[PDB]
């Protein structure tokens, strides 16, 4: 196990390793937070999640 | 479903309904976004004229939250075959857009390579819809959601008197009388990453229902990530 291996490196969602480091990302709906690893929900009802 | 539970209220948002003519639910559907709908092709043949209904749970007893949608455009994958079944994927653009709410909302799209290794290498997955609970019963009335642990692809190709192209994956049980059954076609088979739901594959079919030796069949929806962005696109 290494970088998005190891616990999807840490990312709240999409993860993927360039150059021994690690980038994350989210879907259409969530944006990037400060730590650049969590994912911010834009809207009201991002997807995936359960309303509850 | 066959065994599992019903959906809870705001537990499976995701999940749309195919009605015909007659108002009736005949297969199942994922809502993408406001516009789209995901669905097997292998449905597209079972109603002459339908529509969409989205955020309902019980058939006969509105709950005031259901929404009926009227289907704008069809995109089938020309590539499909009724022969085999293979690429058993459609898309589905609706006249008005949804409007997300408690029971209505979209299913996330993962990416391909990260969803191949992280999601779909996850214990299992969910699947759901109004479909039949028993291999020879009758559609359910409630809206229903069963966990199906995934299945090795060897297992699976073994396991099925069929050709598993790689447009599919077995999910479900060996012997336990759990898994999905007609009437959840094109319904969604969807993975859950730290409490954030992606669509990971298509009801699609399985050589009867909940069978010991027989798994269910999805329509493997990594394979088509770029076919489905793209049929959103226009
Ligand atoms: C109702 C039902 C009752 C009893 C037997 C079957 C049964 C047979 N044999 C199928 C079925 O699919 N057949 C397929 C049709 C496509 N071909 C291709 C390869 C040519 C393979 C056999 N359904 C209907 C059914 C089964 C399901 C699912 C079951 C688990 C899922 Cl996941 S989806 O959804 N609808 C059945
Ligand atoms: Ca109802």
């Amino acid at each position: 196990r290494k970088l998005c291996s190891l616990d999807n490196g840490d990312c709240d969602q999409f993860c993927h390793e360039e150059q021994n480091s690690v980038v994350c990302s989210c879907a259409r709906g969530y944006t990037l937070a400060d730590n650049g690893k969590a994912c911010i929900p834009t809207g009201p009802y991002p997807c995936g999640k359960q309303t509850l | 479903i066959v065994g599992g539970q019903e959906c809870k209220d705001g537990e499976c948002p995701w999940q749309a309904l195919l009605i015909n003519e007659e108002n009736e639910g005949f297969c199942g559907g994922t809502i993408l976004s406001e516009f789209y709908i995901l669905t097997a092709a292998h449905c597209l043949y079972q109603a002459k004229r339908f529509k969409v209904r989205v955020g309902d749970r019980n058939t006969e007893q509105e709950e005031g939250g259901e929404a009926v949608h009227e289907v704008e455009v069809v995109i089938k994958h020309n590539r499909f075959t009724k022969e085999t079944y293979d690429f058993d994927i459609a898309v589905l653009r609706l006249k008005t857009p949804i409007t997300f709410r408690m029971n209505v909302a979209p299913a996330c799209l993962p990416e391909r390579d990260w969803a191949e290794s992280t999601l779909m290498t996850q214990k299992t997955g969910i699947v759901s819809g109004f479909g039949r609970t028993h291999e020879k019963g009758r559609q359910s009335t409630r809206l229903k959601m069963l966990e199906v642990p995934y299945v090795d692809r060897n297992s699976c190709k073994l396991s099925s008197s069929f050709i598993i192209t790689q447009n599919m994956f077995c999910a479900g049980y060996d012997t336990k009388q759990e898994d999905a059954c007609q009437g959840d076609s094109g319904g969604p088979h969807v993975t859950r990453f730290k409490d954030t739901y992606f669509v990971t594959g298509i009801v699609s079919w399985g050589e009867g229902c909940a069978r010991k030796g027989k798994y269910g069949i999805y329509t493997k929806v990594t394979a088509f990530l770029k076919w489905i962005d793209r049929s959103m696109k226009t």
